[PDB]
C-alpha cells in the first residue's frame, strides 16, 4: 500500500533545531502535494506546512512561519521539515501526509515525536506490581508494571514479549516535574501465575534501554 | 480568526444507532472557486487520523457507505447511520477553503454499552521502589462503563487529595469499557508513618463505594 514513514523526532532543547524526514513509497511521490500535520500532547490537530509537487510553492501555519522550512527530494522520495528556534508549543507528534489537492489528506504516516524541553533524557525505573499475601484473588490475578521517572516519551510496554495481549491495559503517561510515569495492568488465570512467568517488557528508545521485569510473588 | 467549532465534545451512541456530529465555522467555507473544501477525519485509538469525507459530502475510497457528510456555508454535519464498535475514536472536521487551513477541536464517539462496574485492584509500593526511597501506591479500576468515576484515597482515614494522579485508557473496541489507574505518590518516609491505605471508587453502578484496602504491616 502507499506508505509514509517519518524519522528524526526526539528531544531538543528550547531554541534548538531539528530536521524531520518522511520516506514515501508505493506511489509516484513527485506527482503529489505533500503536508506536515502535528498533534499536540492534548490531542489538538494543527496543520504545519505544505509543499507543492515540484517544491516551488510552500505554505506554513502562522506560528511556524520563518522558523520552519518544508522541502522535498523528488529523486529519492523524501519529504523534509527543517525546524529552528524550537519552543514548547512545538512539542507534538508530527505526521507527514499525502495531499490529493482538494480531495484531502489521503495517506498518513505513523508520526514521529518531537519534545522541546531543557530536561535530560532519563531511562525508566520499572517496578513490579504483585498482589498481597492470600488476597491474590485466586482464580484471576491482576498484575502490573509501574514505569516511573523517564523522559522523553515514548515507552513501549508488552507482556511476555507480546505473547500476552489479552486482558492488558497500558495507561497513558502523565508528565510531572520533567518525568513521565505510566502503569500497565494484566489479568491472567491463577493456573498461569506465579507457576508460569509473567514479565513486562519496557522499551525506552530515547535512552536505548529495554528492561524485562518479572513479576514474582511477594516475600510473605 | 477562522474558528472551526465542533459539538459535542463527546457523543455516546449504541451500536446500531445513528450518530450526528456538527462542525460550525466562524466564516463561510465557500472557496473562490465556488466549491467548499470541508473534510472529515477519524482518529482511532493509537492510530493516525484517516480521511472519511472531502468536499463536504464525498466519501474517500474504501470508506463504508454508512458515513455521510452534509451542510453548507458555515454549518456541516457528519452522520454515521448504523454505528459499529470500530467507529469509536475522535472525529475532526477540517477546512482548506481559506488560509490558514484549520481543524475542528474534535468530537469523541463513545459506544454506549450496558453499565459495568470496575474491578478494583490495589498495590502497595514494591520493595525495590522503597529501596530507592520513593513510594507509589497503585489502584487499577478495570473494565467499567460509563467513563465518569471518582476515586478517593484515604490514609489512616484522612482523605488524601494531594499526590493522586488518575489516567484512563481510551475505550476498548473489544468490549466498549474503560479502565483507569489511580496512583498515590508519597515520599518513603511519609508512606512509612501510616498503616491503612484505601482507594475508594464511586461509580453510578452502585450506591456503595467499591473499596480496596491494605495494611502496610500485613502480607
Ligand atoms: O501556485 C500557483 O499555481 C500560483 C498560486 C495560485 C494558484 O493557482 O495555485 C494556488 C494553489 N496552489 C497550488 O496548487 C500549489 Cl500546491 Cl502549486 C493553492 O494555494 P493558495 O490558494 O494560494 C493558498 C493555500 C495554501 C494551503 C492550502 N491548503 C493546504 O496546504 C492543506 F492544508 F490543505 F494541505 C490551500 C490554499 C493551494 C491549493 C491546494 C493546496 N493543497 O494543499 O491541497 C495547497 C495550495
Amino acid at each position: 500500500e502507499v506508505m509514509l514513514v517519518e524519522s528524526g523526532g526526539g528531544l531538543v532543547k528550547p531554541g534548538g533545531s531539528l530536521k524531520l524526514s518522511c520516506a514515501a513509497s508505493e506511489f509516484t511521490f513527485s506527482t503529489y502535494i505533500m503536508s506536515w500535520v502535528r498533534q499536540t500532547p492534548e490531542k489538538r490537530l494543527e496543520w504545519v506546512a505544505t509543499i507543492s509537487s515540484s517544491g516551488t510553492y510552500t505554505y506554513y501555519r502562522d506560528s511556524v512561519k520563518g522558523r520552519f522550512t518544508v522541502s522535498r527530494d523528488n529523486a529519492n522520495n523524501i519529504l523534509y521539515l527543517q525546524m529552528s528556534s524550537l519552543r514548547s508549543e512545538d512539542t507534538a507528534l508530527y505526521y507527514c501526509a499525502r495531499r490529493d489537492y482538494y480531495d484531502g489528506f489521503t495517506y498518513w504516516g505513523q508520526g514521529t515525536l518531537v519534545t522541546v524541553s531543557a530536561a535530560k533524557t532519563t531511562p525508566p525505573s520499572v517496578y513490579p506490581l504483585a498482589p498481597g499475601s492470600a488476597a491474590q484473588t485466586n482464580s484471576m490475578v491482576t498484575l502490573g508494571c509501574l514505569v516511573k521517572g523517564y523522559f522523553p516519551e515514548p515507552v513501549t510496554v508488552t507482556w511476555n514479549s507480546g505473547s500476552l495481549s489479552s486482558g492488558v491495559h497500558t495507561f497513558p503517561a502523565v508528565l510531572q516535574s520533567d518525568l513521565y510515569t505510566l502503569s500497565s495492568s494484566v489479568t491472567v488465570p491463577s493456573s498461569t501465575w506465579p507457576s508460569e512467568t509473567v514479565t513486562c517488557n519496557v522499551a525506552h528508545p530515547a535512552s536505548s534501554t529495554k528492561v524485562d521485569k518479572k513479576i514474582v510473588p511477594r516475600d510473605c | 480568526d477562522l474558528l472551526m467549532a465542533q459539538t459535542p465534545l463527546s457523543l455516546p451512541v449504541s451500536l446500531g444507532d445513528q450518530a450526528s456530529i456538527s462542525c460550525r465555522s466562524s466564516q463561510s467555507l465557500v472557496h473562490s472557486s465556488g466549491n467548499t473544501y470541508l473534510e472529515w477525519y477519524l482518529q482511532k485509538p493509537g492510530q493516525s487520523p484517516k480521511l472519511l469525507i472531502y468536499k463536504i459530502s464525498n466519501r474517500f475510497s474504501g470508506v463504508p457507505d454508512r458515513f455521510s457528510g452534509s451542510g453548507s456555508g458555515t454549518d456541516f454535519t457528519l452522520k454515521i447511520s448504523r454505528v459499529e464498535a470500530e467507529d469509536l475514536g475522535v472525529y475532526y472536521c477540517f477546512q482548506t477553503s481559506h488560509v490558514p487551513p484549520t481543524f475542528g477541536g474534535g468530537t469523541k464517539l463513545e459506544i454506549k454499552r450496558a453499565d459495568a462496574a470496575p474491578t478494583v485492584s490495589i498495590f502497595p509500593p514494591s520493595s525495590e521502589q522503597l529501596t530507592s526511597g520513593g513510594a507509589s501506591v497503585v489502584c487499577f479500576l478495570n473494565n467499567f462503563y460509563p467513563k465518569d468515576i471518582n476515586v478517593k484515597w484515604k490514609i489512616d482515614g484522612s482523605e488524601r487529595q494531594n499526590g493522586v494522579l488518575n489516567s484512563w485508557t481510551d475505550q476498548d473496541s473489544k468490549d466498549s469499557t474503560y479502565s483507569m489507574s489511580s496512583t498515590l505518590t508519597l515520599t518513603k518516609d511519609e508512606y512509612e508513618r501510616h498503616n491503612s491505605y484505601t482507594c475508594e471508587a464511586t461509580h453510578k453502578t452502585s450506591t456503595s463505594p467499591i473499596v480496596k484496602s491494605f495494611n502496610r504491616n500485613e502480607c
